[PDB]
């Protein structure tokens, strides 16, 4: 039943020789024309959008609160006694913070010195090539309290006091707006700088909150949040080496051999949340220092 | 050993009819005049079984449900489900939270199979239900003589060997051996097929137990006369009982449409497994693991199984079947609606199927002129000439010199289809006078009868003397009728143009040739004459004689002749002509005498004018038939006597070298043999019959056509198509609908198979280039089980692109339903453009949100990660899991909409195979409704509140609906120029490679 | 802000289109 091998009419696999050439040539021309038409339509579409401004951004609003080190299942578990069980977090933290090294922000044509205290949004202008490349607000690695990779390369994991550097999702043309102190009656006690997007970490249930211990916030000017002098973002085309604001949270005095789930939330008018997106404006990290 | 029982039943029957009255009563042990004692009845009744055929085997209701639930198409769906469903069972007992991508799919495929089974069961059940409301048969008891006393008992209470008396009007209970008859004429129509009622004589006449006159058969009605007989066979042991049991034990076979469906599944699996294995090699070449390679192979084979094609095909066949049901062309087999379209040889029955099985007045001879009376069933033929006085004389002789009339309830019934008591000839005459000369009720009493002389064996005559009607005053009218050669001798005066003339040989021989003309035409002639007794020489009051005949037997006035035969049905000739126009070979298979079969064949179209048989040429050359060459004869009459002594090779020789064949005097078993011979050639055969002798032929054939009323219940149950209106034109309608639905099936299948390319390609490249999923599974279900349902169904309402009844029947081994050209067009060209349009929309959406098409390469790795909430786009922005996932779902929805957009043009191009869309016109209202409903349904699936939460199909930005427009327009233009080139360049490479 | 899309207007327009297309199709199939 599978002897379509050959025939007296010079058939191979089912058809003759010249027939194979005719059909193969037709398919080559046909598929080539189809590919050319598709690439041409894709070119016109590429011409539709711009180089420094996406046509749609409502799918990225509000931004999300990401945490470093990034962890699978958002669990940061290790044995403080063993320097090997926490090497993954150290590697990821070092890899991410290497872009913020003191030596990385050398040139002035790209890196601009910005205030040591949070200031107003530094608007560099418009989104065009008229003003060429843009300035980047430098972020000193020392602004992170005890997890800087400057004095303790481990960042605290050596003596059971980890650090989870928090970061804000980059959004082109986004201007964070901290909540006015007039409406300050819902979020917990935090430092109030009208130029700082606040971030506060807490537990999740009546047990996690109790077993957490003591939170230690580290940031620019000692404010638990992000300074407004670093926004808005101008895309990767106008600001190639832009450094976003960072913040660190150290969980000193954590219950050993116990997994505690903590949630850090960034408050603000421009910051929303979602019951389906566990990372929109907030994030969850369950840590366990099982020595 | 049932293979031998079937052959034993196939063998012609034998009997013990040729036995002396003493020998017969000796073999069965029964009194010739008193029958048997009542105690002797219980000795046989509880011995072999009541006189009744064993009911057919019963197949419980749920059996058909399971039959449709399994099938062959449903089996492919069952295996596809099985793979997908068995995967989730192993997944549930191990992980914490799986995905429904395969579980929901498996349950959906299973539900599809079950739903199709439910719908099919409902339709077939309705067919059987209406068939049951039409087969309401009531018991008929027999008049048995036991202990010397007459008693009417149920037929089932009759046993073997007990005197049975059958009166004129009673149906023969069981097979009887006539011992004493009085002019009994049984109607062996349903059993042997003999149209003209055959008389039963107690004396043995022919060796054949059927042609002989001393045997009464089961299911035969005694037209007239009375007779006595001893029961020979009972229950299933009877002739028709054995024939019925043989029919119940025959194999139905494989319908042509089922074989086409199987071939289609074969090609489907061919591409499925081919793509699966080739992509398995490709996946491994891309350095993927064997675990993933097996996963891919299974996914490719499964994704290549058309789920929605089952319901579409079922409803597609149901629509045409309903159109058949509207014209009384009921189909018990759902797939039997197409069998007619593939038929290339129709074997028809003569008596009952082609003819009306009703002796009717055909021609009349008066004033030396033949007058053909209309022989139609609905009275829609050319009216004869009735203005001369001779017509009045003939009508008087016929209406007056006739024993009986209609019955009690025969008042509202039509003149033709109403019952009449008496001989068939008398009924034909009565109907002719009732339709051409007013009425016979008041015409018979107006001429009071005095002395009537019925038919006699010696000096055969049938006359009667009546009184004068009005004031003409001749005072008497003696009417007589009989054989033309006998009535001609006892006549001297001849009525012509109104007056009288002598018996000159000049016109006497004209009458002779007229008799031979009507005889050779295939009719039964009867001469009619009357005479006015001169009241001056014979009294006006009371003067008659009966023992020493006084009325002048000779010197009568001959009026004319009246021929008669069972005429063919109204639409039979035109239907045969139409079937021959489409290339269908019409072959007659009857058990009637050849003298009548040849004439009916020449009159209906089975034998055209000019074509001579092996006998016609010999008669035209005055030479023995053994001299002429059979190749010179286009048509031929095959006698059943010679067919018995034939081999398998000779039958093939008869069918090949002869176009117009007429099989006469063929037993039911020989009909089955002829059917098998026709099937040996490899051509589709369709048998049309009515009597029980057609049951084996209607069962073995690819499709049997039975008469709703003129057909017996046995052959009606053994057939596959019922004609409730008996309109033989339904055969022409059925073949037209079969070919039409075949073409529409090709179109709908192409439409469904074209959507699989842009369905599988997103997942294929999702694995190949490692890009975010362009199209999800839920959307695929919304396409094959949603939008495309109506367009695929509406493609069945399409109509002929040319004269379908002009082309030859399709070749089973050459013209396939789904060939490689269809795959080349759907999977090769149209589907490819649809896939390109979908990818265009995908890149458009992603690039507009910041993820340029270039940046999407290799992004799936971290795109599917649920914890990498800082995915950078081409603009440097960081996206969380749910944000990019929302973009993926709002991208999948647009891909589905793109599928609908390209499906518009795909439906338009698949709507026609050769003609242009403008030559055919989009007059298919269901198709336009399909486009509107499809578009509206898609828009609803995207903008309904809660879809991004229920089906994860987010609303689309309006500017997306025009992304696939240029692609659909391109598809339409390309296929249009393709069909235009095929139209202006037939037989070219374009047609030989793309015409599906 | 450019970070807001009037999904309500487009959604309502889509529902309106679906209703109109469906009733029009019904008119064509239930033609008189
Ligand atoms: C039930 C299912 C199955 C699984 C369900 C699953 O969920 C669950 O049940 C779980 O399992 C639950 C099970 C639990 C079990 C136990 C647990 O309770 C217990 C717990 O488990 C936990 C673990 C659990 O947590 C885990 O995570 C489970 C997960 O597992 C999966 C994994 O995560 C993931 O898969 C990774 C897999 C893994 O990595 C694979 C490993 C390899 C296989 C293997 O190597 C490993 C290993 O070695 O195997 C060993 C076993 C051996 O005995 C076997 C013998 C080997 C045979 C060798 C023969 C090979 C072969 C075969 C020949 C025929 C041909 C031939 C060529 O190859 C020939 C050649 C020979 C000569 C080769 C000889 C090589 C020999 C190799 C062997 O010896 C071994 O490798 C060797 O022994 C090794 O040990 C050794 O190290 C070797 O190393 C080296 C070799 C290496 C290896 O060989 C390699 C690389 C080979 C490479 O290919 C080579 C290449 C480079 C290449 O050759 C190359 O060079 N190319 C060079 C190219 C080049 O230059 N090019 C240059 C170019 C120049 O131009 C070295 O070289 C060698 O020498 C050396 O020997 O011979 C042994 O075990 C070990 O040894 C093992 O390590 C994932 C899950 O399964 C599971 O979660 C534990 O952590 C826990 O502690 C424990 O308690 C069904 C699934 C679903 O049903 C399915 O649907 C699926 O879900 C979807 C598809 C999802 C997909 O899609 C998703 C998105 C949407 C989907 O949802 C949608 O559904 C998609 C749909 C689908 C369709 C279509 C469409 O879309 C939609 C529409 C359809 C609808 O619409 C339609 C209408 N149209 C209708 C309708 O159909 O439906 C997405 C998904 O992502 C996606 O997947
Ligand atoms: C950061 O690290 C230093 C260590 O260099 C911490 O020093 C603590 O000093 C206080 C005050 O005497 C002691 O109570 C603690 O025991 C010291 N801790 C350790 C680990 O040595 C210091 O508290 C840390 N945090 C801050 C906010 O400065
Ligand atoms: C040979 C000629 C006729 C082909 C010309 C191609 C035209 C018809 C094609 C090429 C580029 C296409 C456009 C490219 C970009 C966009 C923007 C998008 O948001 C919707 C589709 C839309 C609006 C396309 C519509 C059709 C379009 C204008
Ligand atoms: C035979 C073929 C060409 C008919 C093509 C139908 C075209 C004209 C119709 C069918 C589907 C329609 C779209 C369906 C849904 C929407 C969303 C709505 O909120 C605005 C209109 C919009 C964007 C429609 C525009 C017009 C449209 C594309
Ligand atoms: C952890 O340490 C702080 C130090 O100020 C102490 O007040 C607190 O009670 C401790 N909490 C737990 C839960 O051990
Ligand atoms: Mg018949
Ligand atoms: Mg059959």
């Amino acid at each position: 039943k599978k002897f379509i091998w050959n025939s007296e009419k010079k058939e191979f696999l089912g058809r003759t020789g010249g027939s194979w050439f005719k059909i193969l040539l037709f398919y080559v021309i046909f598929y080539g024309c189809l590919a050319g038409i598709f690439i041409g339509t894709i070119q016109v579409m590429l011409l539709t959008i711009s180089e420094f401004k996406p046509t749609y951004q409502d799918r990225v609003a509000p931004p999300g609160l990401t945490q470093i080190p990034q962890s699978q299942k958002t669990e940061i578990s290790f044995r403080p006694n063993d320097p090997q069980s926490y090497e993954s977090y150290v590697v990821s933290i070092v890899r991410f913070l290497e872009k913020y090294k003191d030596l990385a922000q050398k040139d002035d044509m790209i890196f601009e010195d910005c205030g040591n205290v949070p200031s107003e949004l530094k608007e560099r202008g418009e989104y065009n090539n008229e003003r060429g490349e843009r300035k980047v607000c430098r972020f000193r690695l020392e602004w992170l309290g005890n997890c800087s990779g400057l004095n303790d390369e481990t960042y605290g994991y050596k003596d059971g006091k980890p650090c989870v550097i928090i970061k804000l999702n980059r959004v082109l043309g986004f201007k964070p707006k901290p909540p006015k102190n007039e409406s300050l009656e819902t979020y917990p006690v935090m430092k109030y700088n009208p130029y700082v997007l606040p971030v506060h970490c807490t537990g999740k249930r009546d047990e996690d909150k109790e077993k957490v211990g003591t939170m230690e916030y580290f940031g620019l000017g000692g404010y638990p949040g992000f300074p407004l002098q670093y926004y808005p973002y101008y895309g990767k085309l106008l600001q190639p080496k832009y450094l976003q604001p960072l913040m660190a949270v150290q969980f000193t005095n954590l219950t050993m051999d116990t997994e505690i789930r903590i949630e850090c939330k960034a408050y603000g008018e421009n910051i929303g949340y979602s019951e389906k997106d566990r990372f929109q404006g907030r994030f969850d990290v369950k840590i366990e220092v099982k020595s | 050993k049932e293979r031998d029982m079937d052959e034993l039943k196939k063998e012609v029957s034998m009997d013990d009819h040729k036995l002396s009255l003493d020998e017969l009563h000796r073999k069965y042990g029964t009194d010739l005049s008193r029958g048997l004692t009542p105690a002797r009845a219980a000795e046989i009744l509880a011995r072999d079984g009541p006189n009744a055929l064993t009911p057919p085997p019963t197949t419980p209701e749920w059996v058909k449900f399971c039959r449709q639930l399994f099938g062959g198409f449903s089996m492919l769906l069952w295996i596809g489900a099985i793979l997908c469903f068995l995967a989730y069972g192993i997944q549930a007992a191990t992980e914490e939270e799986p995905q429904n991508d395969n579980l929901y799919l498996g349950v959906v495929l299973s539900a599809v199979v079950i739903i199709t089974g439910c719908f099919s069961y409902y339709q077939e059940a309705k067919s059987s239900k209406i068939m049951e409301s039409f087969k309401n048969m009531v018991p008929q008891q027999a008049l048995v003589i036991r202990n010397g006393e007459k008693m009417s008992i149920n037929a089932e209470e009759v046993v073997v060997g007990d005197l049975v008396e059958v009166k004129g009007g009673d149906r023969i209970p069981a097979d009887l051996r006539i011992i004493s008859a009085n002019g009994c004429k049984v109607d062996n129509s349903s059993l042997t097929g003999e149209s003209e009622p055959q008389t039963r004589s107690p004396d043995f006449t022919n060796e054949n137990p059927l042609e002989t006159r001393n045997i009464a058969f089961f299911s035969t009605n005694c037209v007239e006369g009375t007779a006595r007989g001893i029961v020979v066979y009972t229950g299933d042991r009877t002739v028709m009982g054995r024939i019925a049991t043989l029919a119940s034990g025959l194999e139905g076979g494989q319908t042509p449409i089922a074989a086409e469906i199987e071939h289609f599944i074969h090609i489907i699996t061919g591409v499925a497994v081919f793509l699966g294995v080739s992509f398995f090699i490709l996946s491994l070449i891309l350095e993927y693991t064997w675990l993933e390679a097996v996963i891919f192979l299974i996914g490719i084979i499964v994704a290549n199984v058309p789920e929605g094609l089952l319901a579409t095909v079922t409803v597609c066949l149901t629509l045409t079947a309903k159109r058949m049901a509207r014209k009384n062309c009921l189909v018990k087999n759902l797939e039997a609606v197409e069998t007619l379209g593939s038929t290339s040889t129709i074997c028809s029955d003569k008596t009952g199927t082609l003819t009306q099985n009703r002796m009717t007045v055909a021609h009349m001879w008066f004033d030396n002129q033949i007058h053909e009376a209309d022989t139609t069933e609905n009275q829609s033929g050319v009216s004869f000439d009735k203005t001369s006085a001779t017509w009045l004389a003939l009508s008087r002789i016929a209406g007056l010199c006739n024993r009986a009339v209609f019955q009690a309830n025969q008042e509202n019934l039509p003149i033709l289809k109403r019952a009449v008591a008496g001989d068939a000839s008398e009924s034909a005459l009565l109907k002719c006078i009732e339709l051409c000369c007013g009425s016979v009720k008041e015409m018979r009493e107006r001429y009071t009868k005095i002395v009537e002389i019925p038919f006699n064996s010696t000096n055969k005559y049938q006359l009667s003397i009546h009184k004068n009607p009005n004031t003409a005053e001749p005072r008497h009218l003696l009417v007589m009728k009989g054989a033309p050669e006998r009535i001609l001798d006892r006549c001297s005066s001849i009525l012509i143009h109104g007056k009288e003339q002598p018996l000159d040989e000049e016109l006497k021989d004209a009458f002779q040739n007229a008799y031979l003309e009507l005889g050779g035409l295939g009719e039964r002639v009867l001469g009619f004459c009357h005479l006015f007794l001169p009241d001056e020489q014979f009294p006006e009051g009371f003067q008659f004689d009966t023992d020493d005949v006084n009325f002048p037997l000779d010197n009568l006035c001959f009026v004319g002749l009246i021929s008669m035969i069972d005429p063919p049905r109204a639409a039979v000739p035109d239907a045969v002509g139409k079937c021959r126009s489409a290339g269908i070979k019409v072959i007659m298979v009857t058990g009637d005498h050849p003298i009548t079969a040849k004439a009916i064949a020449k009159g209906v179209g089975i034998i055209s004018e000019g074509n001579e048989t092996v006998e016609d040429i010999a008669a035209r050359l005055n030479i023995p038939v053994s001299q002429v060459n059979p190749r010179d004869a286009k048509a031929c009459v095959v006698h059943g006597s010679d067919l018995k002594d034939m081999t398998s090779e000779q039958l093939d020789d008869i069918l090949k070298y002869h176009t117009e064949i007429v099989f006469a005097r063929t037993s039911p078993q020989q009909k089955l043999i002829i059917v098998e011979g026709c099937q040996r050639q490899g051509a589709i055969v369709a048998v049309t019959g009515d009597g029980v002798n057609d049951s084996p032929a209607l069962k073995k054939a690819d499709i049997g056509v039975a008469m709703g009323i003129a057909g017996s219940d046995v052959s009606k149950q053994a057939a596959d198509m019922i004609l409730l209106d008996d309109n033989f034109a339904s055969i022409v309608t059925g073949v037209e609908e079969g070919r039409l639905i075949f073409d529409n099936l090709k179109k709908s299948i192409a439409y469904t198979l074209t959507s699989n390319i842009p369905e599988i390609t997103p997942f294929l490249i999702f694995i190949i280039a490692n890009i975010p999923l362009p199209l999800g599974t839920v959307t695929i279900l919304c396409i094959d089980l949603g939008t495309d349902m109506v367009p695929a169904i509406s493609l069945a309402y399409e109509q002929a692109e040319s004269d379908i009844m002009k082309r030859q029947p399709r070749n089973p081994k050459t013209d396939k339903l789904v060939n490689e050209r269809l795959i080349s067009m759907a999977y090769g060209q149209i589907g490819m453009i649809q896939a390109l349009g979908g990818f265009f929309t995908y890149f458009v959406i992603l690039a507009e949100n910041g993820f340029l098409p270039i940046h999407l390469l290799g992004l799936r790795v971290n795109w599917d990660d649920r914890w990498i909430n800082d995915v950078e786009d081409s603009y440097g922005q960081q996206w969380t899991y749910e944000q990019r996932k929302i973009v993926e779902f709002t991208c999948h929805t647009a891909f589905f909409v793109s599928i609908v957009v390209v499906q518009w043009a795909d439906l338009v191009i698949c709507k026609t195979r050769r003609n242009s869309v403008f030559q055919q016109g989009m007059k298919n209202k269901i198709l336009i409704f399909g486009l509107f409903e499809e578009t509206a349904l898609a828009a609803f699936l995207s903008y309904c509140p809660g879809m991004g939460v229920a089906l994860r199909m987010y609303p689309l930005k309006p500017t997306w609906w025009f992304c696939a427009f240029p692609y659909s327009l391109l598809i339409f233009v390309y296929d249009e120029v393709r069909k235009l080139i095929i139209r202006r360049r037939p037989g070219g490479w374009v047609e030989k490679e793309t015409y599906y | 802000d450019p970070f807001y899309y009037d999904y309500e207007t487009v959604r309502n327009g889509g529902l309106i289109f679906a209703a109109l297309a469906f009733i029009v199709g019904l008119i064509i199939i239930l033609s008189k």
